[PDB]
Parts: structure tokens; C-alpha cells; sequence
């Protein structure tokens, strides 16, 4: 009886409190008036012309 | 034409009745919002013409580099076809001949 | 609203209502030519894969 078996083990360490995670969400830059309207009076100006 | 026109006029009058209402309320938000519908809504004319042309030079460039890839495809299919049966035909008679010449030798 | 006015007063009623009658087909038409185009892409993605 020299088995030496290889069952999974059960250790008991737990996953410790999370950290203070940086969750800084970048500010999604909305395009302002200028830039929002910017292609839309491009489109325009093709067919001012 | 001249009836379009004056009521682009009578358009335009409304909504400059409208900025001064606005003003006089301080929804220059609302205004802006207007502004950008109305930019939304025109959009465009007449660079219909050349979008065409664009569109019909793309469906001709696209619809050639398509039969031209199916071209390449069938080009490889047929070529690695003939690649695969030669292969076999050259295994089956290397098989043969080892069984030939093992015969022999024995 | 300068430049949607111009558009506006740069195009003849008949014109004008081309926009709604003889540009509606060549609106339709250009979105039929698009998505005939994005069909032969997407037969050339098929193929290539």
C-alpha cells in the first residue's frame, strides 16, 4: 500500500476583503456644440456649394 | 420658388420670435436643442449626385476584388486538391512497393 | 440656422419638393446601393474566412 494518490485538496483560506480599487470611470468627453455640429454644418456646406 | 422662399422668410422669422422668447426666458438650452434637431432633420441635397458616383465607383471596385477572390479561392481548392490525391496516390504505391520488396527480401 | 437657411433658399421649390418626390428615389436609391455594398462585404468577409 504505497499509493500516493492525487485527490484535491480543501484548504480553508478565504479571499480577504477587496482592497480600495481605484474606480475612476473616465468623464466620456461629450462632443461639445462645436464638435457635435461640426460634421452636421460640413454635410451642409457640401450641398451649399 | 418665390413662394418657397418667403416661406423660408416666415420660418425664419417664427423661430427668431421664438430665440427672443427663449432669451427673455434664458432656455438658451431649448434653443441649442432646436438648433441641433433642426441640423439633424435637413441634412443633405444634391450631394446625392456624387454619392452615386462614389457609390457605383465602390460597387464596381468591390464587385471586381469579389470575383477576383473567388478566383484566388478557387485557385487554391483545386490546386491543394491535386496536392492531396497525389499525396495518396504516392502513399498507396510506397506501400506497395515496401510489400513487394518485403516479399521479395523474405 | 444660418447654413440649413442657405440650403433651404439655395434649392428651387421644384426642388424643394423633389426632396420629397423625385429625391425620395434617389435617396432609397442610394441606401439600395449602400447595402448592396455592405452585401458584397459581407460575401467578402464569408470568403475570406
Amino acid at each position: 500500500m504505497q499509493n500516493l494518490s492525487k485527490m484535491q485538496s480543501r484548504l480553508h483560506p478565504r479571499p480577504e476583503g477587496e482592497g480600495g480599487g481605484g474606480g475612476g470611470r473616465t468623464k466620456e468627453k461629450g462632443k461639445s456644440l462645436q464638435e457635435t455640429h461640426k460634421e452636421m454644418l460640413k454635410n451642409i456646406e457640401s450641398t451649399n456649394i | 420658388d418665390a413662394l418657397k422662399v418667403k416661406k423660408d422668410r416666415i420660418q425664419f422669422m417664427a423661430v427668431i420670435e421664438q430665440l427672443i422668447q427663449m432669451v427673455q426666458n434664458n432656455s438658451l438650452t431649448k434653443f441649442q436643442s432646436m438648433t441641433t434637431l433642426e441640423l439633424e432633420d435637413q441634412d443633405r441635397l444634391r450631394k446625392l449626385i456624387f454619392r452615386e458616383k462614389e457609390l457605383y465607383q465602390e460597387i464596381k471596385k468591390l464587385q471586381f476584388d469579389r470575383n477576383q477572390e473567388n478566383k484566388e479561392y478557387d485557385n487554391e481548392q483545386k490546386d491543394t486538391n491535386l496536392k492531396i490525391q497525389n499525396l495518396k496516390e504516392r502513399l498507396l504505391y510506397k506501400k506497395a512497393r515496401a510489400q513487394l520488396k518485403n516479399q521479395y527480401k523474405e | 440656422q444660418k447654413v440649413i437657411m442657405l440650403k433651404k433658399l439655395s434649392t428651387a421649390s421644384e426642388e424643394d419638393e423633389n426632396h420629397k418626390a423625385q429625391l425620395r428615389d434617389l435617396e432609397e436609391k442610394i441606401e439600395e446601393l449602400e447595402k448592396k455594398k455592405n452585401k458584397i462585404q459581407e460575401d467578402l468577409t464569408k470568403l475570406k474566412e
